């Protein structure tokens, strides 16, 4: 205990502020010169942030605090200089002079006067000066003023400029990682009216720095994955002018403003398509930006590049339409025939090998429904140019035998054999088309709508499937002729053939298996306008669904195309437009949760989820709304898939936990779909947890729920070592898990993962987390499998060719004009950099390096070397132009 | 407690009661070996050697701080040497008896083996019982003993933190053992045991002649002169 | 509870806000998700009801059996403690994962069906060979060497503490390290300093106790040794005095030198198996570097070869300064006379003279150590 | 600004994870059970169904049958032997003699045949798993690689070019040279490329305590080798498993020689292993017995010598490709400076020469850093060097 001796600061600041009321009146010099000695000594003796134990800041206020409360308020003649010596001294220790109810009284020292040019004694010091005090301003004071008092007095007007010079003081001192504290000022300042602060720091951000555009830019997309509705509304439209006004990176526009497309304004992304068509540099980045506009996240664009300078760059649109689609063909035409892929791989049916010798004899399984899965010996392995010449005999001799939806299946397999094609796919159909069969012709002409997927050239505007449609008085001469057109033109926004498919809905024909997928065709086309589609659905919904109390043919099919007609926005107007549209009995109010949550594909608005789980949780439900709670559970499967990874382990720690183990019907019957709607990513935390409840069968329930989750469990792509878990399940599936209803299903499960080798990136998360429509084509099957009666007759229209938005696999691509460079790549784990010291260490998987078109995988981020610099777009996007530059000797 | 017998019912194997306390594997061991327990009162004329062995064994238990007063490490190894029949075993037994330490000699026998382990592939498995009776002293007779002592000292050169564990080797003819054992930092003190003189033969006649039914007037001095110093045996 | 490994944002940025608030969203959803179970599930309790149901499946006489094979369809051949073995089935609360051949299980008393598995109380030999705590003081206790200290930190410590240099270099650390020189020069002492320093699991075995009395028990001991060293983590295996396997012959060895040879063959494998070795470091020491097989000494099995010289006098005086630090040294003595008393004294010799001189002080109950203590002390230590 | 506000709201939800994960039931950390949410389907059915109808079915061993009648003779572990019967659920075909069968405890009759005993210490040396060494990494000995590889895999990958020519390919091969030459490393490439059962054997593992105990391990090894379709058996350091028979006076080293003779009889004499290929590897081949050196067992005798110049330069290109270096160095000077050296020594020069760059502060090593490696590894460590008395293999 070494006290005394050097105690000058607990003595003369103990005496002269005590004699300051005795030296204010009748002593004109000791009031102000001892205040000057109280200002430069408290100033200079507290500028250093190494001695935070100042000798007055925790010492003078034992008497100087009551001296302050009897000094500034109790004086009443505060003039022009003694405020600049008084309120510059009394304002520095006041967040620590007071205790935690300072927050309502930061103004009883400061609002008397803000003294002059406050940063003059806040230049060197980082945050112990007042930056903490200004955080105390914007936390509580600007919240209480700017709750309903935004346009206001001194508590807003000067506070803009105080919150401007402190915000530039963060980017003034060091260019440290205290720079990123400025969005914590700009957000917490005026949370809902974010525009007025982003105007105050967007042009200051223009004059800020160009090296400080990359981490500020990913700082703003680092909120702008998802937010609250108005914060996502304002911060994403404030996100856009940072690579245009200040920065000139200018090439990550469309894939990162697909975020800013739907909920903000549908014309905003059109104005940013104009901003694409202004920056007309030359050909590399101009090429690469409009590459993604066809088959990477959206379509509906191929009528916007017909300007008056059609030579090559405005003639790019046909190359976008079909030539780089022919590069996606050229993937399997040139760069997959060389590595492994033969004409007929065929060896997975060969991998079903030793059940003749696994404990006994064999040649017992002779079920006719096994050939429904032996059709996918032809169907699943022949993707990516696995075309066959007289190797389709397993569908040819099954095509003329029985199983009319199997005559739909083998002829429908030719579209899965010839994918992304325009060249000969219409000719490969006609060699098996002519059979005078309403099944063979509608499966094969249904595959005509599968071959041209992503082409949208002259294949069938009214050509082939109109001729397939006009025959109708009967079965598939009515059904399969609209699904290939909604599938093929699902990426298009053409209104004319949508009105050709409008009397298919407005027919009021008794073909309900056709009118149900009519909404599943027209809903796949448009997601925006044409309320006449929703009118044509709801009028048949009232004319047919009201005067009945029957099965889920109405429920699984008719409002689902309305969810696909109103997918992807957080505005909560469409829930009023559709929830007050079918105000009705609750079986017609099945569609209460359809359009309400189908608009909420990726965000966070968990106040939706409490009204997604507190209205109808279980309630013991004596056979009343188990299907409505299975749809209420079905709408838990969005909100999760692309909101930037972080959610999978707690999704499985929800639905692997308390419905599937401690539920009644929603868990045991249905709740496994989330693991085939969220994912196909692949991790052992649920891949080694679903066969824990799936390897046991539990035949008490309607056992095709657990067997419905068998093949669905095997829904996961990116093929792995799961042949143990699925091959043991089909080996016990030989004796048990009887082959009279699932002989299609077990080898559907075995063939689903690795039908081929490649082509699995279908999981709706492009670049980092962009959409790219993995919902309008993937949705009606997971909606379609709720009850039953569709594993044999009706749902065979869906179980083959439901999801067909397979936007390939790989990103190792050169796309130079000559096509002569290979790559300079280095694939790794997902990124580790937000900030570290200097050169931000990107990730940690340095041990691998490739140069060729090889496999992708999900959690991969790919960089390089050789001083190539990747100067095109740099983030992601899988078609970098890959030019080089050599200012590096 | 672990390693305790119980009573046990047979129909459901419900735990019934808690019988005695069995027996410590070391008490069985020393019961097998049966060292001839000794004391200071049966020492014949070895008093300077007693003063030597007190300094190495007696002091660093009663006063471990006393070496920290001098900043020096405590000794750990004792070598005794001399002809057989000269009180080595009773001395090393007696010092442990008076300082109250668990006198544990090792012989490398295999009747001992079942109380050490099932195979006990090292010698080091003894140390569980050693630090379980932690104030203890390890004793050895007269090449396998010599490698055994090296395997002990290589442990308590600093790799074992439990103190109050010391080793004693006794043999004759100090030149024929290992030079690596004769490394000067290894052994802490070596003590010679001489054959008894005419003085030191007399008091062993005195002590050992106690329990006989004598006759008055014996003149044991003449008899100790008649024996020209064979040994104490 | 091992919820998520992505912890990298590190700062007040917003990947943390969205991501930590994202698992926070799914824990509000998880809490109100499970809240409906305790709200509206009065059928069973399931926290102990089905637990007591399992405990009513399994009987109270839980017998302990042994695995020897596995057939996947929840039945296998297990061995009883008698020796007679069965073909019982396996329950579904037995989470078939900790089932290896030779594992201890729990069987029924009646039908002997596989109830549960048993955690092993481990072999005592692991606790025998595992060094528990730090032995002594740090590298500052050593003094004088200063070059091979950089060598040992170079090969062992710096690979552990800085795994960045070898990756920006594109290189692996050097594998094998051997120590040799005259006796008593600090070979074991430096290993004590490493055992102070590291965070890896540290193993020490004398080279003398490698040899056995039964046939093949040596190489079996080697195989289970490197089993133990591998099955932990980034460890350090120390071997002292490995010449003693070749110098002395003992009569307990039922085999001749053509069993010692085979032991050296199995060890010669276990330094350089074709199998993936892993994160095991090997430190070896002897004083007869010329005796043993150089096939064990080749680079690939031992990379760095480090000689320890005799101390020069400048270093000797430093060692006197170390071992006379905390003792009450009387001013009578002159250490420079004590340096050149023996021309080739070891570092152990100095400590022997100091400790024995302190014993000469405690013979006379004093507190300081005088000159004649050293004068007769060098006669006691050196000359006999 | 919200420093505590993200702290306590982070912390009560990180705790509130556990505060309802106790309400899940993951707790009561076991002594060998399982989690509560798993087996919940063997809860009322298989608890009374895999237990109450299901027996114990103690497993036994057949001695023999007899004619005209089933009337089998059983044998068990310790107890007596019986006259037993089939079940109705089994055919009398696969109840062949010397077989383990599952047998009820009351009538004592046969339910199912069993696989034979394997002695799973033999199962431990099945490799189950492959290393990563590529034939790219075994540069310098290309013709040794080819002459080995045509014996190892070409009949296995193509059993038609030998049949249509009409030859039986050779079945045995040993590999030998100085130590560190790339023998074991060369075997790792074979275990990389192949597909059949790769059953490794290290010769010192067969030294047992009992008499003839190792020979039964040989027998079981060749039995489970005969169970497979094609199999690869690897041998390493077979000097320990046998040099030669030399015995005189007090019979020494006999137990090794009986095991070596059993290995001879399992290789040749009375019905060949058939589709079983072996592969040996030693340091010194001089000590080995000539009956083991007979072809039909050891047909190929691949030499591994030191690389001439170009194999060495190729090895510098292998071990030096993946490190930050000065660009304009040459390796040919270094291969001039290493006349007699192994790929292990070349690798140690590379991995040391990087450490010379790590000495002061650089990022890329230099030619003089290589020169600091050469005199140290070659000429400073030249006292031991391990090679010359192994050149004569003594
Ligand atoms: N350079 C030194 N500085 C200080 N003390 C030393 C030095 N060298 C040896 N010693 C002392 O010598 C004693 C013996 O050391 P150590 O056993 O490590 O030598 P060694 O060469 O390993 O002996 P051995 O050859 O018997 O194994 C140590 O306790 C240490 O205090
Ligand atoms: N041709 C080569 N190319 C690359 N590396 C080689 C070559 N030859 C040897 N090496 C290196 O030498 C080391 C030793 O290899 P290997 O274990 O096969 O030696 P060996 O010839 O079997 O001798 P030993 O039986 O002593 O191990 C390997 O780690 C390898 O890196
Ligand atoms: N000084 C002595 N006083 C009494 N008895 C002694 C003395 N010296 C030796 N003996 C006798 O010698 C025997 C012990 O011999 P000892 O030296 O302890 O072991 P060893 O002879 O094996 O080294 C005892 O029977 C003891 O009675
Ligand atoms: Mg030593
Ligand atoms: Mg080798």
């Amino acid at each position: 205990m070494e006290e005394g001796g050097r105690d000058k600061a607990p003595v003369q600041p103990q005496q002269s502020p005590a004699a300051a009321p005795g030296g204010t009146d009748e002593k004109p010099s000791g009031k102000e010169r001892r205040d000057a000695g109280d200002k430069d000594k408290e100033q200079e003796l507290s500028e250093e942030d190494k001695q935070l134990q100042d000798e007055l800041e925790m010492l003078v206020e034992r008497l100087g605090e009551k001296d302050t409360s009897l000094y500034r308020p109790a004086l009443e003649e505060l003039r022009r200089q003694i405020r600049s010596s008084t309120t510059s001294m009394t304002s520095v220790p006041k967040p620590l002079k007071f205790l935690r109810p300072h927050y309502g009284k930061l103004k009883e020292i400061y609002e008397n006067m803000a003294p002059g040019e406050n940063k003059r004694f806040a230049a060197d010091i980082i945050s112990v000066l007042a930056m903490t005090m200004s955080g105390e301003r914007e936390c509580l004071k600007y919240r209480l003023v700017g709750s309903q008092e935004e346009l206001a007095s001194w508590g807003h007007e000067y506070v803009r400029h105080l919150a401007g010079e402190v915000a530039k003081e963060w980017q003034e001192l060091d260019d440290a990682e205290k720079v990123q504290r400025e969005p914590l000022l700009t957000l917490v300042k005026e949370i809902v009216p974010y525009n007025m602060a982003h105007n105050a720091e967007h042009e200051a951000c223009d004059l800020l720095m160009e090296i400080e555009q990359v981490d500020m830019l990913e700082k703003d997309i680092d909120e702008n994955a998802y937010a609250k509705v108005c914060l996502y509304l304002t911060s994403c439209v404030n996100y856009v002018p940072e690579p245009e006004n200040s920065a000139l990176l200018r090439c990550a526009l469309g894939v990162f403003r697909k975020f800013s497309r739907f909920p903000e304004a549908l014309r905003l992304a059109l104005m940013l398509n104009d901003m694409e068509l202004v920056e007309d540099i030359f050909t590399s980045c101009k090429d690469v930006v409009v590459q993604k506009q066809m088959a990477f996240m959206l379509g509906r664009h191929g009528v916007f590049l017909e300007l008056s300078e059609d030579v090559e760059e405005y003639e790019d649109l046909t190359e976008i339409m079909s030539n780089v689609q022919l590069n996606s063909n050229f993937l399997a035409l040139a760069r997959e025939l060389d590595i492994m892929e033969p004409k007929v791989p065929d060896d997975i049916y060969k991998t079903h090998l030793e059940n003749n010798r696994f404990g006994g004899s064999g040649s017992q399984v002779d079920s006719a429904r096994m050939n429904l899965a032996s059709s996918f010996v032809n169907g699943f392995v022949n993707a990516a140019f696995g075309q066959d010449k007289l190797l389709t005999d397993d569908g040819n001799k099954w095509l003329y035998k029985n199983k009319d939806h199997g005559m739909l299946s083998a002829a429908a397999s030719l579209g899965m054999i010839l994918l992304w094609d325009v060249d000969g796919g219409l000719t490969q159909i006609d060699k098996y088309l002519y059979s005078s069969e309403d099944y063979i012709k509608s499966g094969a002409l249904l595959a005509c709508g599968i071959v041209n997927s992503g082409v949208r050239n002259e294949c069938d505007p009214a050509l082939a499937l109109l001729s397939d449609y006009v025959l109708h008085n009967s079965n598939t001469m009515r059904l399969g002729s609209i699904f290939g057109l909604g599938l093929a033109y699902a990426g298009s926004n053409r209104e004319d053939v949508l009105t050709l498919l409008l009397p298919v809905m407005g027919d009021s024909k008794s073909s309900m298996e056709v009118a149900g997928v009519t909404a599943l065709a027209c809903g796949m086309i448009a997601v925006g306008s044409c309320n006449g589609d929703v009118t044509s659905t709801i009028l048949q919904t009232i004319m047919e669904k009201s005067e009945t109390e029957l099965k889920d043919t109405y429920a699984r099919w008719l409002p689902l195309g309305l969810g696909l007609n109103h997918l992807g926005k957080g505005e909560a107007i469409e829930a009023i437009l559709a929830a007050l549209e079918v105000v009705s009995e609750p079986f017609r109010s099945f569609a209460n949760t359809l359009v309400d949550v189908c608009a909420y594909a990726g965000s966070g608005n968990v106040l939706k989820v409490q009204q997604l789980l507190h209205i109808c949780s279980e309630h013991f439900d004596s056979k009343e709304k188990e299907e409505d709670k299975d749809k209420k559970e079905k709408k838990d499967k969005d909100k999760k898939e692309a909101p930037a990874d972080m959610g999978a382990h707690q999704g499985v720690a929800v639905l692997g936990i308390a419905l599937i183990a401690m539920g009644e019907e929603i868990g045991a019957e249905m709740a496994l779909r989330t693991f085939g709607h969220l994912l196909r990513y692949g991790e052992p935390t649920l891949r080694r947890a679903v066969p824990l409840a799936l390897a046991l069968i539990s035949v008490s329930n309607p056992r095709l729920n657990i067997l419905d989750t068998l093949s669905k469990f095997s829904h996961d792509a990116d093929p792995e070592v799961s042949y143990n878990s699925i091959f043991a399940m089909g080996m016990v599936g030989s004796g048990t898990n009887n082959a009279r209803l699932a002989a299609m299903l077990r080898q559907l499960a075995q063939y689903h993962a690795k039908d081929p080798n490649n082509l699995f990136m279908v999981r709706l998360a492009q670049g980092l987390t962009h959409l790219g429509k993995g919902t309008l084509t993937l949705c009606p099957y997971h909606s379609d499998r709720q009850l039953m009666s569709q594993v044999a007759v009706a749902g065979l229209l869906t179980v083959l060719v439901s999801f067909l938005d397979v936007r390939n696999i790989i990103l190792g691509k050169s796309h130079y004009v000559l096509y002569g460079l290979v790559a300079a790549m280095q694939p790794r784990m997902l990124v580790t950099f937000d900030e570290e010291l200097r050169p931000l260490p990107v990730s940690v998987r340095v041990g691998q390096a490739v140069d060729v078109v090889g496999q992708a995988g999900k959690p991969k981020t790919i960089t390089g070397f050789q001083t190539h610099t990747t100067p095109v777009l740099l983030a992601h996007g899988e078609r970098a132009e890959l030019a080089t530059e050599e200012f590096l000797p | 407690t672990p390693n305790c017998r119980v009573a046990l019912r047979n129909d459901s194997y419900t735990l019934h009661k808690i019988l005695p306390n069995k027996v410590d594997p070391l008490v069985s061991l020393m019961m097998v070996e049966k060292v001839p327990d000794s004391t200071y009162e049966m020492i014949g004329g070895l008093d300077k050697q007693i003063k030597e062995i007190k300094e190495v064994i007696e002091l660093p238990v009663k006063h471990p701080e006393l070496f920290e007063a001098l900043g020096i490490a405590q000794p750990k190894g004792v070598l005794l040497y001399g002809p057989p029949g000269t009180g080595k075993t009773l001395l090393a037994r007696a010092v442990a008896h008076h300082t109250d330490c668990t006198f544990i000699r090792v012989s490398g026998s295999e009747l001992v083996q079942k109380f050490i382990g099932e195979g006990a592939r090292m010698v080091r498995e003894l140390f569980v019982m050693a630090r379980e009776h932690a104030p203890s002293i390890i004793f050895m007779d007269e090449s396998e003993v010599q490698r055994t002592m090296l395997e002990l000292l290589n442990q308590l050169d600093g790799f074992e933190a439990t103190k109050n564990i010391k080793v004693i080797m006794a043999t004759n003819r100090i030149d024929i053992l290992d030079s690596a054992l004769l490394r000067p930092g290894r052994i802490d003190r070596k003590i010679e045991f001489p054959p008894p003189n005419e003085e030191a033969r007399l008091d062993i006649l005195k002590i050992h002649s106690r329990k006989m039914n004598l006759t008055r007037g014996i003149n044991l001095r003449k008899i100790a002169e008649l024996m020209p110093g064979a040994s104490g045996a | 509870a091992s919820k998520l490994p992505l912890v990298t944002p590190h700062t007040q940025c917003r990947l943390k806000l969205l991501k930590l608030e994202r698992i926070k969203d799914y824990l509000l959803m998880e809490e109100e998700f499970i809240r409906n179970q305790e709200q509206m599930k009065p059928l069973e309790e399931k926290q102990e009801e089905e637990r007591s149901k399992v405990d009513d499946l399994r009987g109270t006489p839980m017998s302990v059996g042994t695995l020897e094979e596995i057939i996947d369809d929840n039945h296998a051949i297990v061995s009883t403690s008698v020796g007679s073995e069965h073909y019982v089935s396996i329950l579904s609360f037995v989470d078939k994962d900790l089932l290896e051949p030779g594992c201890s299980v729990l069987l029924n008393h009646k039908v002997h069906a596989v109830i549960g598995v048993l955690m092993d109380d481990t072999d005592p030999l692991v606790t025998v060979m595992k060094v528990e705590k730090a032995p002594q003081e740090t590298y500052a206790d050593i003094g004088g060497l200063d070059n091979q200290i950089q060598e040992i930190k170079e090969s062992v410590e710096l690979p552990l503490t800085h795994p960045e240099y070898y990756e920006e270099m594109g290189i692996k650390p050097p594998k094998g390290v051997i120590l040799y020189g005259p006796p008593g020069t600090g070979k074991t002492l430096l290993a004590k300093a490493v055992a102070n320093q590291t965070s890896a699991t540290f193993l020490r075995v004398v080279g003398s106790e490698l040899i056995q009395k039964y046939l093949g028990d040596g190489p079996k001991l080697v195989r289970e040794l490197f089993r133990v060293a591998e099955e932990h983590a980034p460890s350090i295996v120390f071997i002292d005095e490995i010449d003693a396997i070749g110098t002395k012959r003992y009569d307990s060895n039922s085999g001749g030198e053509r069993e010692i040879q085979r032991t050296m063959l199995e060890l010669l494998n276990q330094l350089d198996g074709f199998d993936s070795r892993g994160d095991v470091k090997v430190i070896m020491a002897t004083n007869r570097i010329e005796t043993l097989d150089p096939a064990l000494i080749r680079p690939g099995r031992i990379d760095r070869k480090i000689e320890f010289p005799l101390p020069d006098e400048k270093t000797k005086k430093r060692i006197f300064q170390i071992h006379t630090s905390r003792m009450t040294l009387a001013d009578d003595v002159t250490l420079d006379d004590l340096i050149m008393a023996k021309d080739d004294l070891s570092g152990a010799d100095i400590k022997a003279i100091c400790t024995e001189a302190g014993l000469m002080a405690l013979r006379e109950r004093r507190m300081k150590v005088t000159n004649e203590d050293f004068k007769k002390s060098k006669e006691n230590v050196l000359y006999k | 600004t919200y420093s505590r506000q993200i702290k306590q709201v982070e912390d009560d939800i990180q705790q509130l994870l556990k505060k309802i994960n106790e309400l899940t039931g993951i707790k009561e950390s076991d002594t060998g059970l399982a989690p509560p949410a798993l087996w919940d389907l063997a809860a009322d059915k298989q608890t009374l169904q895999s237990e109450q109808p299901l027996q114990v079915a103690r497993c036994t061993k057949i001695i023999n049958a007899d004619s005209e009648d089933p009337k089998y003779i059983i044998n068990v572990k310790q107890f007596a032997k019986f006259v037993v019967d089939l079940s109705d659920q089994v055919a009398p075909t696969d109840i062949e003699e010397g077989m383990r069968v599952g047998v009820d405890r009351n009538k004592y009759q046969i339910h199912i045949p069993l696989p034979p005993k394997i002695d799973p210490t033999v199962t431990m040396m099945q490799v189950e798993e492959k290393p990563d060494v590529t034939y790219s990494d075994v540069g310098g000995c290309k013709e040794q690689i080819e002459k080995l590889r045509e014996v190892v895999e070409t009949p296995l990958l193509h059993p038609e070019r030998f049949v249509n020519l009409g030859i039986e390919p050779p079945k045995g091969v040993l590999l030998f040279g100085p130590p560190g030459t790339g023998k074991t490393l060369c075997a790792r490439a074979v275990a990389n490329r192949t597909d059949a059962c790769f059953i490794r054997v290290i010769g010192s593992e067969l030294v047992q305590k009992y008499v003839g105990e190792g020979a039964r391990m040989v027998r079981e090894l060749f039995e489970m080798a005969r169970t497979k379709k094609a199999c690869l058996i690897f041998f390493d350091e077979i000097d320990a498993i046998g040099g030669a028979r030399f015995d005189d006076g007090a019979g020494g080293d006999n137990e090794v020689q009986r095991t070596m003779l059993e290995l001879i009889n399992q290789l040749d004499g009375f019905d060949p292993r058939g589709n079983i290929k072996v592969l040996m590897a030693t340091n010194r081949p001089d000590t080995l017995d000539p009956a083991l050196m007979r072809p039909g067992r050891l047909d190929r005798k691949i030499e591994f010598s030191l690389p001439d110049l170009e194999g060495r330069t190729h090895i510098f290109k292998i071990h030096a490709r993946s490190m930050s270096v000065e660009r304009d160095i040459r390796f040919e000077l270094l291969a001039r400076l290493c006349p007699n050296s192994t790929g292990a020594e070349i690798r140690s020069v590379c991995t040391e020469a990087g450490m010379f760059a790590i000495r002061a502060r650089r990022k890329i090593a230099t030619e003089k850093d290589f020169l600091e490696a050469v005199n140290k590894v070659i000429k400073s460590y030249a006292k031991f060097s391990a090679t010359p008395r192994y050149m004569t293999y003594n």
